[PDB]
């Protein structure tokens, strides 16, 4: 379908600096991101949602808190992540991490945000 | 009241006695070039007139939060920039800034001391005490 073809034209991303997530970016940051999901071809069916779910309000369990990052940022080596495009942030889609939990990962994905260290495999 | 010297704060430094942590507020690319060691980036880019520390705070990577929210277990918190000293927080400035959302507006975690500005910032320290900056 229109979703596994838009992830399948993301490149994999590897995270450098777990310890640079942007948890609670603000409104600014987040129409920068959501432009560049949109400019991407992401479909109107999940860009909404991706967007909503890049702030710790919206995320996991398994993400939820500062406290639960730090405990748990050696997991977070095993998520399957696509980097959008031309920025410091990746795509966490359910579909690709089912390997994951449904505390580290919920339907249509999540996305996270950092300052830097994001990079392509 | 309200200063350090730079020969002040590496006594305190080397003496592991008094808890500490020291804020830079300078850009995020003049900290990545250099800092002093264990020091927290509070950047100029996440500081104007007026914020609170919680607005601070959500600007912060994860790693930087987690001093930021342990501000108030420690003694002293000493701010620094370029150039400025203690005489120079003025109304707009980003030190001036950063201290009163320390230390006057609301904020659920209260200081156990008024922080202490760097005389001469990090200019002053880079020339006096290089061994205790990032890059060698």
């Amino acid at each position: 379908n229109e979703i596994l073809e838009w992830v399948n034209s993301l490149q994999p991303a590897r995270v450098t600096r777990w310890g640079g997530m942007i948890s609670t970016p603000d409104a600014v940051l987040q129409a920068v991101i959501k432009r560049s999901l949109v400019e991407s071809g992401c479909p109107a069916s999940i860009v909404n949602e991706l967007i909503e779910n890049a702030h710790e309000r919206s995320w996991p369990q398994g993400l939820a808190t500062l406290e639960t990052r730090q405990m748990n940022r050696r997991y977070y080596e095993n998520y399957v992540a696509k980097r959008i495009p031309g920025k410091q942030a990746v795509v966490v889609m359910a579909c690709e991490n089912q390997h994951m939990g449904d505390d580290m990962v919920q339907e249509p994905g999540l996305v996270m945000i950092f300052a830097h260290g994001v990079e392509e495999i | 009241s309200g200063a350090i010297t730079a020969k002040e704060l590496y006594t305190m430094m080397t003496d592991k006695n008094i808890s500490l942590i020291i804020m830079d507020a300078r850009r995020m690319q003049d900290y990545q070039d250099s800092c002093i060691l264990h020091s927290l980036s509070v950047p100029e880019e996440a500081i104007s007139p007026g914020v609170t520390a919680s607005w601070i705070e959500a600007h912060l990577p994860d790693d930087s939060k987690d001093t930021w929210k342990k501000r108030g277990n420690v003694e002293y918190v000493v701010l620094l920039d370029w150039f400025s000293s203690a005489k120079d927080l003025q109304i707009g400035t980003t030190l001036r800034s950063l201290k009163d959302a320390l230390f006057k507006w609301e904020s659920k975690t209260v200081l156990r001391n008024e922080p202490l500005v760097l005389e001469g910032g990090y200019e002053n320290w880079l020339l006096c005490y290089p061994q205790y900056t990032t890059n060698a």
